[PDB]
């Protein structure tokens, strides 16, 4: 999900 | 609180008002729908590759840049430094140069890999850590500033002596954020190549060890290996  | 993957613990407490904070949870949104529309470097997973490879608390030595290469293969979450197998890019051929000729023996490497700098206490921060391949500065001002000045404003809380390294005039705006008393700043114009004459003959990596000696905080080996493995 997290783009990091 | 929005906190990344696989974060050393130091960086978890010192950055929590960061991942907490209201801007933040916008530039995730922002970043989520970024890598639907465009590619961005670096990969995911590699945004904050210079936070896992320098824990807070060892950092000895800070080298800023400004935001990650933007071709494909080159960035992986560390100022100036590219993957094993991609070319040099010009100016950390001129920091190998730099390198060449003050450090004795040094010996400039076929690979742009400084992940061993970062093992070893070199903070290797951009100020920005994202960009839309192709497009250079395409995420200034959405957020990462004021999260990177928190990581230098994190790092100059500490007592221990840190070495600063600015290079170029937008990271010796920074300066100003180095109030701790053991600290050290070096400055220069950047080894980009449209400014590599206020660089070269400045010797920032051996006066970088010349202070961390005089602290007993321990010179930086900056000999890269040969060749490298991810």
């Amino acid at each position: 999900d997290l783009p990091f | 609180p929005i906190i990344p993957a696989n974060l050393p613990e130091d960086w978890q407490e010192a950055l929590l008002p960061e991942f907490s904070a209201p801007y933040f949870h916008e530039l995730t949104d922002f970043l989520r729908q970024e890598r639907k529309e465009y590619t961005i470097y670096p990969p995911a997973p590699d945004v904050f590759n210079a936070l896992r490879y320098t824990p807070l608390g060892e950092v000895k030595v800070l080298i800023l840049g400004q935001d990650p290469y933007h071709g494909p293969n080159q960035a992986h979450g560390l100022s100036f430094s590219v993957r094993p197998g991609v070319r040099v890019p010009p100016s950390l051929r001129n920091i190998y140069k730099e390198l060449t000729e003050d450090i004795p023996g040094f010996v400039a490497p076929k690979h742009g890999y400084l992940r061993s700098w970062a093992e070893q206490g070199v903070l290797l921060l951009n100020a920005v850590l994202t960009v839309r391949a192709g497009q250079a500065n395409s995420h200034q001002g959405k957020g990462w500033e004021h999260f990177t000045d928190a990581v230098i404003k994190a790092v100059n809380a500490k007592e221990e002596r840190v070495v600063f390294i600015l290079w170029g005039s937008y990271a010796r705006k920074k300066k100003k954020l180095i109030t701790g008393k053991n600290h050290v700043v070096i400055e220069s114009g950047h080894p980009s190549p449209l400014s590599e004459q206020y660089f070269f003959g400045t010797r920032p990596f051996s006066k970088t060890n010349e202070a961390l000696e005089k602290a007993g905080r321990g010179p930086v080996e900056w000999q890269l290996p040969a060749t490298v493995t991810e």
